[PDB]
């Protein structure tokens, strides 16, 4: 993570109304995560306390405080995907990858995350990798798309 | 000299089903055959079982093929694609497909017809006609027009939109805001997503009319982080509208000012609650605010704030362009207008069905949906999202109308419809409702934050077959605690799927 770029990211946004979430997004988008060492920089620029900033980072599931694997694979767990087999897909994904949700494979290639609806509810089970969507995902298609990543 | 226009959708559902690969295969095939095509990346018509849905402009109108995979493209060319030749995947003239033709697409009129980022396409199909009329009215007249239309909040609470705007207009404040709630966190919903990806200018126009109606010069679209495509498309559209004078400090030379920006959410379902949304916009944890102060009076940064759902705002332009009485004539009772219903889940023909209020669930399930994807019988349908009740077949003939659903404990909500077939385990559904509440609780209320997890534990005992009668009673008790001790609908409506599952399918819980 590039500490100097983080300071610039914060400085460019520090007068935006409600700048904290846009700042956290830009740090995560460019560095991969929000490092603990960025919190004092954010806090000072926004005249917020460090605990306040850390509490926001902790509250929102989208934000991560440590790097993910090369690819974040999100498997939808919500109702419409459930109705067409999301539960079995989630069980298979953990067996095929060898790790649970919120975990990263041993080779560091895939981080498996749940997501609660991708707005793909009529063509599930739905999976997102980075920003690439996949519909109608069964065990075969899952293994295929994971193969493509590696 | 001769160029054939081909449409390949760029809606994220079409993209999830391979539309970019189809578009590249069509381009590669045209080049291999020395034929000239213009591949327009339209929104989606919303017939998702046919996506990617390729359309070709012919003398007879646009004809459709679907669903198309990249491997099908050489055969499509061989069968005469560029002339609308018949193929296994042919669907005929697109506007003649009954699923699409038998709709009342007031809000979704352009969706799938246009290039979503083309101002020329937008304005060739009535785009900005509502804004042009609104620029010639006094603010109170715009409020009155939206009032007369009968429009109610399409986020689900169905509060009369014009009354909401009247409050913001009448408030005394130099700074007022328009806030679009694009958090669309409910499973089974994608109508907001489709507006933002497939007809973004309509949302921009609707928010600009709202700004004119109440005296706001700044707007914010709060879009969930799960929708990266919507966010990218809205940002491009805002840039394009600004460059052409539809936004900024001198909109179309009127001297009216409106600036708009997109804010990305961060994975919290509860930020669809309007005050938790405001907290997030202001950079804080998404904790629901006590609501003796209405956001319409003290909202974003304590200023008078219009907060409306994407569909609510996106319906404002047609209300202005065609008039309140035209809009009000659709529907039934107090449910005036149309709603983009969303058919989702275990559904054979899922997608977007905009219809006047009063259509029944059975009509949508059978006449449009074609039954389940699996072919098994429908067993339970959750309407209105994860906080809606499960409906059994005995309720499928209630008209989809806010008051008629409320009367029996149904929730129209945003109009999303999630179909479960006979394999569904309603005890596992009840457990999930509790798990989801435990995951998403903002934490302010004890029954929501901790009671939900105890409900999971008890449901686990029920699913393992341990003392079903005792533990169902405990769940019932916990539900009453949530009904009476929740400060917003996350905790307060979690009992709706739980109690409807338990009441309608007690056999799944081990009971008689
Ligand atoms: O879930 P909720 O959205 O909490 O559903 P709710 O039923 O409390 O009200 C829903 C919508 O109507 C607004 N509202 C209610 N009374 C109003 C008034 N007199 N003037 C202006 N806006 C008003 C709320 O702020 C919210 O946007
Ligand atoms: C848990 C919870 C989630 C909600 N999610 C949404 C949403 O995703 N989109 C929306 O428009 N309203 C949502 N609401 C309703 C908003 O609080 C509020 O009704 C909003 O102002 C709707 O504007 P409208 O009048 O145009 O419907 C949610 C409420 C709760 C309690
Ligand atoms: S009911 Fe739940 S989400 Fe709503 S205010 Fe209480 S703790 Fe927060
Ligand atoms: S429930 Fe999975 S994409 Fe909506």
């Amino acid at each position: 993570a590039d500490a100097t770029r983080i300071a610039a990211i914060v400085a460019a946004r520090q007068d935006i109304p409600g700048a904290l979430l846009p700042i956290l997004h830009e740090i995560q988008d460019t560095q991969g995560y929000i490092p603990d060492a960025a919190v004092p920089v954010i806090a000072r620029a926004l005249n917020l306390s460090r605990a306040e900033v850390h509490g926001v980072i902790t509250f929102y599931h989208h934000f991560r405080q440590q790097p993910a694997g090369r690819h974040v694979v999100q498997v939808c767990r919500a109702e419409a995907c459930q109705s067409v087999g999301a539960e079995a897909l989630a069980e298979h994904a953990q067996r095929a990858l060898g790790c649970g949700f919120h975990e990263t494979t041993a080779d560091g290639q895939v981080t498996l995350e749940p997501v609660y609806c991708l707005g793909q509810c009529a063509c599930g089970p739905a999976v997102m990798v980075g920003e690439q969507l996949h519909g109608y995902v069964d065990a075969r298609r899952f293994d295929a798309l994971v193969r493509s990543l590696r | 000299i001769t160029i054939t226009t081909i449409f390949v959708p760029r809606d994220s559902t079409a993209l999830a089903l391979g539309a970019d690969d189809v578009a590249r295969a069509i381009a590669r095939e045209a080049a291999a055959r020395n034929e000239h095509v213009r591949i327009v990346r339209n929104g989606s018509r919303g017939m998702f079982w046919l996506e990617p849905l390729v359309e070709v402009q012919t003398g007879a109108g646009r004809v459709a093929y679907g669903p198309v995979s990249a491997a099908d493209v050489p055969g499509l060319f061989d069968a005469g694609l560029l002339q609308g030749g018949e193929h296994a995947l042919s669907q005929g003239v697109t506007e003649e497909i009954p699923f699409l033709k038998q709709q009342e697409r007031l809000t979704f009129a352009r969706v799938g017809i246009t290039d979503p980022l083309s101002l020329d396409d937008y304005r060739a199909h009535e785009g900005f006609a509502g804004l042009e009329r609104a620029l010639a009215m006094q603010p109170a007249e715009i409020v009155q027009e939206v009032t007369d239309s009968g429009l109610r909040g399409r986020g689900g609470a169905a509060f009369p939109t014009g009354i909401k705007w009247k409050t913001v207009l009448g408030a005394q404040s130099a700074v007022k805001y328009i806030v679009c709630n694009a958090d669309e966190g409910d499973s089974g919903t994608f109508s907001d997503r489709m507006v933002m990806e497939d007809d973004p200018f309509m949302l921009i126009e609707g928010m600009t009319i709202a700004a004119l109606a109440v005296g706001a010069e700044q707007g914010y679209i709060y879009c969930r982080s799960e929708y990266p495509h919507a966010i990218a498309v809205l940002e491009s559209a805002i840039g394009i509208a600004n460059a052409a004078g539809w936004l900024g400090d001198d909109i179309r030379g009127s001297g009216k000012r409106f600036h708009l920006e997109v804010r990305k959410g961060a994975g919290a379902y509860v930020c669809g609650e309007e005050t938790a949304l405001l907290e997030s916009l202001e950079g804080r944890r998404g904790v629901v605010r006590a609501k003796p102060p209405l956001p319409a009076l003290q909202g974003l940064f304590g200023k008078p704030t219009v907060i409306n759902n994407v569909i609510s705002l996106a319906t404002v332009p047609v209300i202005l362009a065609r008039g309140a009485q035209y809009y009000r004539d659709y529907g039934m009772g107090r449910s005036r207008g149309t709603l983009p219903f969303q058919l989702a889940g275990n559904i054979k023909q899922g997608g977007l069905v905009e219809k006047a209020f009063g259509v029944t669930l059975r009509e949508l399930l059978v006449d449009y949906g074609g039954g389940t994807r699996s072919g098994r019988a429908i067993r339970a349908v959750q309407v209105g999202g994860p906080l809606g009740a499960y409906l059994p077949e005995s309720r499928f003939d209630v008209p989809l109308d806010y008051e008629a659903y409320a009367a029996f404990g149904g929730v129209v909500g945003h109009g999303g419809i999630v179909v479960f077939d006979e394999t569904v385990d309603m005890a596992k559904q009840a457990r999930y409702a509790m798990e989801f509440c435990a995951i998403e609780s903002c934490g302010k209320c004890t029954p929501c934050r901790i009671g939900s997890t105890r409900g999971v534990e008890v449901m686990d005992r029920i699913i393992a077959g341990e003392q079903p009668v005792k533990h169902v009673a405990l769940v019932r008790d916990l539900c009453d605690t949530m009904l009476n001790g929740s400060l917003c609908a996350m905790g307060g409506m979690t009992p709706y799927p739980v109690l409807s599952a338990l009441n309608e399918f007690p056999e799944d819980f081990g009971l008689a």
